[PDB]
RNA sequence: AAAGACCAGGC
DNA sequence: GTAAGCTAGTATTGACGATACTTGAG
DNA sequence: CTCAAGTATCGTAGCCTGGTCATTAC
């Protein structure tokens, strides 16, 4: 079925339709609360059962049951009463649930066992179901830790389901849970002039792997290399194994006679440091290779290790590099959460033997299993771990990272959405890494490549791009519905090859053999596209290394993307606005993640690509969304200087003052600002036509004029109007709180006295509300009793109206008082602002009115900036969007008359997707302007027309949060 | 390229007896001999744009006026001469002078 | 790095004819470029025939391509060879009476990536290793001699290591040069 | 700078900043009934010599960037020959007044 | 008090 | 008394200058 | 019977001002 007779602005409504439904579907926030939920419903389980069951001897044995939580409540009286998160950041408290596990003893009841903090909007906070407590701006995935809020950055570790080649001495390694399950294969010289040969490195010690080959039951030198299945010819493979043969005879003596090499593997294993409590046939079923059944399958899958080593060495396979995302994994809060309760959990557990064994040897007198184990080790461990930032270390023991828990910003909701999507490589010394800080081409459409910090912290912090996804763990067995495409058993011979097949791998382990991988694989995708098989399973087909992977673990980056041959069912559809899943469910849409999508030609989102020429298989949904979430909202964000952009998405959009909060009377923030009347810009990308947010923008349109203004908007500085700013432009409201504690001695009262200045304040301690408040009044009374007090006084710039007080106890017995104080803004003169494209300055002079220069409608500036600006910093995109604004806020003067005069009217500036000059100029023509975007102006002053014209029209500005009475010192 | 045992399947060793001139090959694991099909012991494999371009001499060919030039010499002739190629990748011939 | 490089300046106008400065400055780059054995080695085969008899092949066409001949390489092995058993005479007893022989043409072909006739090869040999064994005879002549057998340099100078041409003229005029000329 | 290291040769104890003092409010004062300003036609290059920027381009540049980026540091033609070709689009752009 | 830890602005 | 259960036991992102040791041989 | 040297480690590797927090009880 061709794809033309669908036509282009049909599949342009389909793409914004389905980028809807996934927001509509997901959200912002679905990585975070999908682990969180995860490690509710399964890994608490997984944690208290993999811990296993111990028996204390001086016997007495305990077994761990199931685990419940309940929701979280307060036990102020002996009601139970509902505990929702404002409470918490009002009483200063942490908001936890409470964790039990029924224990069964014998030498049987249910205990409980500590306090986890609970996410926001998750399976066990309470305000999951215009309720009281919610601000509308609100979304989860925060935590309120001792009445803050925190937030975890995803940590990137390295995919530990494959195996991994080096070159520093030629090394191959498997990687697994148990520190006990480390296996490395090495190509060395161990010593004139040896031959490189091959050594294992398995429990700590060092054994030729011809002598493994043999212990585990090979017969023959011939089978061993059809096991490793050389490819034929390379005299320096043959060299290396006749030489790892007679180097393993010149140890054992004839090892291949009955049990020998066996005897010598345990008399190896056995002499190490630590010697594992077991024979070795034990240790081979145990530590070695584990999903893996016969011993038959161990040594065909050390034959396919030592094959890779071989084909890395002759240059026909390439090394790992830790840069290329297709080889790690991303760790969220149920990642992170269960490797901090094993630790506390384990610490638990050893001050419970130590305390039982005492009483054990003393008779009976066992008491009730509540006393034995202590409850607060957990949850003083976790909430410490929440309130330090000090995680644990992903494999070293008894070590602490620390870049794992930062701090929920609110200066506006765009600053508390950008916190929540982060991601961080922690290095040793920052400073010296690779190619860590750099773009590397397999980010494409999972994280932004334009938006990063700038400084120590310079490309090792990514952000999410806006559609990218985090998957999970799948709990069901998948193993056994890969037979049903063509796959076939593993047998055990040791002595049947299998030359043409290929192998499949399933989380790294290899489980069968395909003869047809192209058809497979094919199958295997048409049978994920009707659901019956998981949408997060990932296929990958090797051309060059025979191979097929299969990967269904948690932490890969997922996107969407059109499926182009199941693209025709839309036509004989409803173009009623869709669900997600009703467009995964009929394959039109599929999840695809980093490793599959290197067997994918995508065509570039614009569907003039796709259907100008079919040889794609996939389309993006649209090119912006290659960006993070303050990035694909810039207009012409491809048109300006790299350096720039970042200035804008990183820096500048976070300290924007716009949109706070919808209920302001229960935040009690250190400070908040808003301004009097928020406004939307006038262009319309793809993404804010997507999310349908209007918090993403925080400044207002002021119309701008370049022209020099009397040498007074030099070296960016900027010139504002006196009317506009006194009809309320960028006119800042600002509260700021002001906190104190007693034990429930010092107390609150009016001291009595004024060692300060005391005049609005109660009998209580605590002025009225309304009071007009100085600098160096006191604000919060706290009078010792009979005198000596410690009050709470106003700073040398800290005035303001008295907007409420708050009075809140803790459970402990705590008092806790926040008064809080009212200022209004205006701009001065070195208030700092900037527009969308990284162009800031300070405000240098603020004109009259009637001194401006006007227009033949008396249109004067709001701002006026120099020219000189813009030859120099490379954004010469600001004076597009101005261009496109004044465009599409002009009236049709309607030279055709017709009925239809603001149909073709355009306002997108989408990224990747821009309009041409010619469409902006010719917007500008149909207004009645010229194209070149410049216009006559009067003089202000004398009146006389000013012989040049000028550049004018409305910018989207932004008033940042550094004012110039804050920067005022004096020592 | 090596040859495996008969009736043990192992490496074979070269075992060149000393009376006679067979080159033999044996087995460290049982007792068989064997005289070569091959008189090769020892087969190995080895090895497991940076000169000077001129800039302003013309071609009577092309309009390019740079041709890398290099000192070589013939099978015949003894002593070296300088030999012109010019540099367009559709022309690619080789002269003296 | 920088405290070994060197910057060698050139006469002007052999019998004033065109295009002979840039003949004396490959005329000393050939003088002084360092090509060595195992630039020109393919493969080592070892033959069996006092025993045990070595051929590192060779290429017919990089010998002509930088004028080298057989009997050069022969005197260029044979001189390094005598010097490396009379400089630092402890563990180097195996040059003893080994033996060198020098054909354009050989032949031997083991099997595999033939190229069936005048394969150039340096034949070497041993006659002090009087073995009962030809296992160890194997290690000596594959492990001792044939390391020290590649690395022997035939054309340049053993110490040199790179002699490239630049041809200068950055618009510095003679960034390292004060007073010589226009 | 000739002017004023005259009136700082030979003129007195403050009389070059007193040059400053009376020049610099008199030129702001000129330029204001006049304005200055930078369009869009300042910023757009024509079809014909975006063309030539092309062109010479996809002949000069890029088939020799495929021949000396893969020669090692010495070789910075590049740097000037895609000087040559800024040179050609700066003549272009500086007939914006 | 003193150090850790974080963030921002510059260089 | 905490040494940071015992914890590994080398078995995973840094990388250079700067100082200090176990060889042969005049 | 000592220089050099081939490792064997040590230790610093951006730096400075701001504002902030949260600081093991045994
Ligand atoms: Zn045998
Ligand atoms: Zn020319
Ligand atoms: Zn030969």
């Amino acid at each position: 079925v061709d794809l033309r007779d669908l036509g282009e602005p049909f599949l342009q409504s389909f793409c914004k339709k389905a980028a809807t439904s996934f927001f509509d579907e997901y959200g912002l926030v679905s990585h975070q609360l999908n682990s969180y939920n995860f490690f509710i419903e399964h890994g608490l389980q997984s944690v208290f059962e993999s811990s296993g069951e111990m028996l204390v001897e001086p016997y007495a044995t305990v077994k761990f049951g199931e685990v419940s939580v309940d929701k979280p409540t307060l036990y102020s009286d002996d009601k139970e009463l509902v505990f929702l998160p404002w409470h918490a950041r009002l009483q200063n408290m942490t908001y936890s649930a409470r964790m039990k596990v029924n224990v069964d003893v014998e030498v049987t009841q249910d205990i409980p066992i500590g306090r986890i903090p609970v996410m926001v909007k998750s399976v066990l906070c309470n305000t999951t179901e215009y309720r009281k407590g919610e601000c509308a701006f609100d979304q989860g995935g925060y935590f309120v830790i001792k009445g803050a809020e925190k937030v975890f950055i995803a940590q990137e570790q390295i995919c530990t389901k494959r195996l991994w080649i080096s070159n520093s001495p030629w090394t191959v390694s498997y990687r697994s849970e148990t520190k006990r399950n480390r296996f490395i294969v090495r190509l060395s010289e161990n010593q004139k002039r040896k031959e490189k040969v091959l050594t294992v490195y398995f429990l700590s010690t060092e054994i030729p792997v011809w002598v493994l080959f043999f212990a585990l039951g090979v017969a023959s030198d011939k089978e061993a290399v059809d096991l490793i299945a050389f490819d034929g010819g390379d005299a320096s493979i043959t060299n290396s194994v006749v030489a790892s043969i007679q180097e393993a005879d010149s140890v054992c003596e004839d090892f291949r006679h009955g049990r020998n090499a066996l005897a010598y593997v345990e008399q190896q294993i056995k002499g190490t440091k630590f010697p594992p409590g077991e024979s070795v046939d034990e240790c081979l079923s145990l530590y070695l290779f584990p999903g893996l059944k016969s011993l038959t399958q161990k040594a065909r899958f050390l034959g396919y290790m030592v094959k890779c080593l071989f084909s890395a060495y002759a240059g026909k396979r390439k090394c790992e590099n830790r840069d290329n995302f297709r080889n790690k994994r991303i760790e969220l809060a149920g990642e992170l959460l269960e490797r901090e309760l094993r630790v506390h959990l384990a610490h638990a557990r050893r001050t419970m033997t130590k305390a039982m064994q005492r009483h054990l040897t003393g008779d009976g007198d066992l008491k009730p299993i509540e006393h034995y184990l202590d409850a607060s080790i957990i949850t003083n461990g976790l909430s410490r771990a929440f309130s330090t930032g000090a995680w644990c270390h992903p494999f070293r023991k008894m070590e602490r990272v620390s870049g794992v828990v930062a701090n929920l910003g609110r200066a506006n909701p765009l600053q508390s959405l950008i916190d929540l999507r982060r991601t961080r490589q922690q290095v040793l010394y920052t400073g010296r890494v690779g190619d860590a800080r750099y773009p590397h081409p397999s980010h494409w459409g999972r994280l932004c490549f334009l938006s990063t910090p700038d400084g120590e912290n310079c490309g090792l912090v990514k952000n999410l791009s806006l559609l990218g996804l985090v998957s999970t763990q799948i709990m069901e067995p998948v193993v056994e519905e890969l037979f049903d495409s063509g796959m076939e058993e593993l047998m055990d011979d040791t002595s049947t090859p299998l030359s043409g097949k290929h192998k499949v791998l399933l989380n790294g382990d290899w489980v069968g053999v395909c003869s047809d991988s192209d058809y497979f694989v094919a199958d295997l995708k048409s049978r994920r596209r009707q659901s019956e098989l998981p949408r997060q399973m990932e296929i990958k087909l090797d051309k060059d290394d025979k191979e097929v992977r299969i990967f269904t673990d948690a932490g890969r980056l997922l996107r969407p993307l059109l499926v182009v041959e199941n693209l025709h069912k839309l036509k004989q559809s409803k173009p009623s606005k869709y669900t997600f899943e009703h467009l995964l469910d009929q394959g039109i849409l599929e999840l695809i993640g980093i490793e599959e999508e290197e067997d994918c030609t995508t065509a570039w989102g614009t569907k003039q690509l796709l259907k100008q020429q079919k040889s794609y298989t996939h389309c993006e949904l649209d090119l912006s969304f290659l960006l993070g979430v303050s990035c694909a909202i810039v207009p012409f964000a491809n048109h300006d200087h790299g350096r720039r952009v970042l200035y804008q998405s990183q820096k500048h959009c976070q300290q924007a003052i716009g949109f706070c909060s919808t209920n302001p009377n229960i935040r009690c923030d250190t400070l908040s600002q808003q301004l009097f009347y928020p406004q939307r810009p006038l262009f319309k990308t793809m993404a804010s036509e997507c999310l349908q947010k209007d918090v993403l923008f925080n400044g207002q349109n002021a119309i701008v004029a370049v022209n020099v203004h009397l040498g007074f908007n030099q070296e960016d500085s900027i010139v504002m109007n006196k009317a506009s700013l006194e009809r309320g432009m960028f006119r800042s409201e600002q509260i700021r709180s002001y906190k104190a504690d007693v034990d429930s001695v010092v107390q609150f009262g009016k001291t009595h006295s004024k060692i300060g200045r005391v005049d609005s304040l109660d009998d209580d301690g605590f002025p009225f509300v309304g009071a007009n408040m100085h600098s160096g009044d006191i604000v919060i009374g706290r009078c010792t009793e009979s005198g000596t007090d410690h009050s709470v006084k106003l700073k040398h710039t800290e005035r303001g109206i008295v907007q409420k007080v708050v009075l809140s106890s803790n459970d402990d017995g705590k008092n806790y008082a926040t008064v809080s104080l009212r200022q209004v803004r205006s701009p001065c003169l070195g208030d700092k602002f900037s527009s969308m494209h990284g162009q800031k300055g300070v405000l240098g002079y603020i004109e009259e009115q009637e001194n401006f220069a006007f227009t033949n409608q008396g249109i004067v500036p709001d701002i006026v900036i120099n020219p000189h600006a813009f030859p120099s910093r490379q954004t010469p995109g600001q004076l597009l969007e101005a261009a496109l604004s004044k465009g599409i806020a002009c009236p049709m003067q309607k030279k055709k008359g017709k009925s239809d005069a603001y149909s073709k009217v355009t306002r997108h500036a989408t990224p990747f997707s821009t309009p041409s000059v010619d469409d902006i100029t010719d917007q500008l023509h149909r207004a009645g302007f010229s194209r070149s975007g410049n216009e006559r102006v009067y003089n202000g002053r004398t009146g006389e027309m000013m012989r040049s014209l000028i550049f004018m029209g409305p910018n989207f500005y932004q008033r940042l949060i550094h004012m110039s009475e804050d920067k005022v010192k004096f020592r | 390229t090596m040859k495996f045992c008969r009736e043990c399947n192992n490496i074979l060793y070269p075992k060149e007896d000393r009376e006679q001139s067979i080159l033999l090959y044996a087995c460290r694991n049982c007792d068989h001999q064997e005289a070569a099909d091959d008189n090769c012991v020892y087969r190995n494999e080895v090895h497991h744009p940076t000169l000077p371009r001129t800039k302003a001499v013309r071609c009577a060919k092309c309009q390019h006026g740079e041709a890398v030039f290099f000192q070589a010499t013939a099978r015949g002739e003894e002593g070296m001469t300088l030999f012109f190629v010019c540099c367009n990748p559709n022309c690619g011939h080789r002269w003296r002078e | 790095t920088n405290d070994r490089r060197v910057i060698l300046y050139l006469n002007e106008c052999r019998c004033g004819k065109k295009y002979c400065q840039e003949n004396s400055a490959y005329t000393v780059r050939n003088k002084l470029k360092k090509v060595s054995l195992k630039d020109t080695a393919v493969e080592f085969l070892v033959e069996y025939r006092i025993c045990l008899h070595g051929h590192i092949h060779l290429n017919k066409t990089l010998l002509e391509g930088w004028n080298i001949s057989m009997q050069d390489i022969l005197q260029r092995c044979e001189d390094a060879i005598n010097s490396l058993v009379q400089k630092k005479k402890k563990k180097a007893e195996d040059f003893k009476k080994m033996n060198l022989s020098v054909s354009e043409c050989c032949s031997f072909r083991g099997p595999g990536s033939s190229k069936d006739s005048d394969m150039p090869c340096l034949m070497f040999s041993s006659y002090n290793a009087t073995d009962p064994d030809l296992e160890r005879t194997l290690d000596v002549l594959c492990n001792t001699i044939y390391p020290v057998l590649l690395e022997t340099v035939i054309k340049g100078d053993p110490r040199i290591a790179s002699a490239n041409i630049i041809w200068n003229s950055p618009e510095t005029t003679t960034w390292i040069r004060s007073l010589h000329a226009s | 700078n000739g002017i004023v290291t005259g009136i700082m040769v030979e003129k007195g104890p403050k009389e070059a900043l007193a040059f400053f003092d009376s020049l610099q409010p008199l030129l702001m004062e000129h330029l204001d009934p006049q304005g200055f300003s930078l369009s869009l036609e300042d910023l757009s290059m024509s079809r014909e010599d975006m063309g030539v920027i092309h062109n010479l381009i996809v002949r000069e540049i890029s088939p020799m960037v495929s021949r000396l980026r893969l020669s090692y540091e010495d070789e910075l033609q590049l740097e000037n020959s895609i000087q040559k070709v800024k040179e050609v689009a700066a003549n272009f752009m500086l007939k914006s007044y």
